[PDB]
RNA sequence: GCAGUCAAGCGUUCAUAGCGACAUUGCUUUUUGAUUCUUCGAUGUCGGCUCUUCCUAUCAUACCGAAGCAGAAUUCGGUAAGCGUUGGAUUGUUCACCCACUAAUAGGGAACGUGAGCUGGGUUUAGACCGUCGUGAGACAGGUUAGUUUUACCCUACUGAU
């Protein structure tokens, strides 16, 4: 319908700052600093009130306007990553075979080792990406915690560990064991 | 090889194709066996599936006590009479072919075995060695 | 050990889904169409059958 | 021959786990038909052995999804031919039916691939026998036996060499 103009408003908390160069975006905050390249979406930025950044698209179609909102979403979603931090929690599900999950460093790889999953003798190793750290839950059995300052890096590393524990040539609806996402929380305990 | 043949056997010379006649080695009342097929064979145009020492095959009794005839029954090879090379570096062979009656589970219908039995057969099939006589 | 507290969580990704009858693909339980193109973004989707 | 759509019902209870009536839309040129266009100064006619490649509507192997998938076994489907699809009794057999192995014994095309590659078992000249028909000479997808199958010293193509 060739929308003439669509806009979104990004709110910048006083604890962090964001840098814009053409379509390269970088945020600087107490937790760290992340940079993303957004040259594959063809959006427009504008700074008006320091704390407010306005995204605009001129003469964009319906499909392209749908990409306008997701630009705001990812930028705002990493704003909380540099401000609040992200914390994903998994739980271990099993029926008869306890699952042993640890962290093992082999030549600086930070591999997550999974042992005795469904009794399988094969070893499973999942790399730990940059900026994401893994910890264990306090006084709660068989719960791992993935603590990272990124959005996609933590979540993808979260899904990678989940998908490394599959069930081969069995009934999925009966063998419920494996590893799954339990809670999508933030690093800040209060928030 | 085949079902029930625990362990593995090193390949040797194939000297018993489909249609061979083998002396009856065990006291099952039969006199000779007629190989019709071998277990765990391949698939190639115009190639007779051949047998060897220690292999288990099914063979009818073309000449023997009556109700052992007109039906298929598995058997195990105990002699080959064909030069085959062992890993230790010996090219050996027996005087004549010989087989023993055996159901697919691997045990023997007969009681005793007459004549030498190749230890490549005794090792692969435990029950054959149980009822075996001379071992090479 | 059953501990059905995590069964509702484990089954959240395994059973609580929908299946398109033509392409036989896993779909979200509230999906209105199928994301794949071989089936053709169908409208009919059958819920995954429950255990026993 | 193959593939859909709708859908009453079967499926203990449930339309689509798997099936599915009454109708209906197409695909295939390996069936058989119909046409007769090319060829009757003539492109050697069935099958079997040997060999190469191609296509897939995948039989097995690779990775997955669905079940009235608890395991095992099975059934339905998706990307996929890369690789592998046999040995024998009977019959000339295409076909077909059995024995057996195997992961499996899937379907096919290339002038119904392939005779100056082979065989001549069959149909198909001439000899002859039996049955039916004919007064007769003779006729029959009838049944059976015996029945010479030629040339590359050319060009291209391919295999090797200067």
């Amino acid at each position: 319908m060739k929308y003439i103009q669509t806009e979104q408003q990004i709110e910048v908390p006083e604890g962090v700052t964001v840098s814009i160069k053409s379509r390269i975006v970088k945020v600087v905050g107490p937790r760290g600093t992340l940079t993303k390249n957004l040259k594959h979406i063809d959006v427009t930025f504008t700074k008006v009130n320091n704390q407010l950044i306005k995204v605009a698209v001129h003469n964009g179609g319906r499909k392209h306007v749908a990409a306008l909102r997701t630009v705001k979403s990812l930028v705002d979603n990493m704003i909380t990553g540099v401000t609040k931090g992200y914390k994903y929690k998994m739980r271990y599900v099993y029926a008869h075979f306890p699952i042993n999950v640890n962290i093992v460093e082999k030549d600086g790889a930070k591999f997550i080792e999974v042992r005795n999953f469904l009794g399988d003798k094969k070893i499973r190793n999942v790399p730990v990406r940059d900026g994401v750290t893994i910890e264990f839950s306090t006084n709660v059995k068989d719960e791992i915690v993935l603590s990272g300052n990124s959005v996609e890096d933590v979540s993808q590393n979260a899904a990678d560990l989940q998908q490394i524990c599959r069930v081969r040539n069995k009934d999925i609806r009966k063998f419920l064991d494996g590893i799954y996402v339990s809670h999508k929380g933030f690093i800040t305990e209060d928030l | 090889s085949g079902n029930g043949a625990q362990g593995t056997k090193f390949r040797i010379s194939l000297g018993l194709p489909v249609g061979a006649i083998m002396n009856c080695a065990d006291n099952s009342g039969a006199r000779n066996l007629y190989i019709i097929a071998v277990k765990g064979s391949g698939s190639r145009l115009n190639r007779l599936p051949a047998a060897s020492l220690g292999d288990m095959v099914m063979a009818t009794v073309k000449k023997g006590k009556p109700e052992l005839r007109k039906k298929v029954m598995p058997a195990i090879v105990v002699r080959q009479a064909k030069s085959w090379r062992r890993r230790d570096g010996v090219f050996l062979y027996f005087e004549d072919n010989a087989g023993v009656i055996a159901n697919p589970k691997g045990e023997m219908k007969g009681s005793a075995i007459t004549g030498p039995v190749g230890k490549e057969c005794a090792d692969l099939w435990p029950r054959v060695a149980s009822n075996s006589g001379v071992v090479v | 050990i059953i501990e059905p507290s995590l069964k509702a969580l484990a089954s959240k990704y395994n059973c609580d889904k929908s299946v398109c009858r033509k392409c036989y693909a896993r779909l979200p339980p509230r999906a209105t169409n199928c994301r794949k193109r071989k089936c053709g973004h169908t409208n009919q989707l059958r819920p995954k059958k429950k255990l026993k």
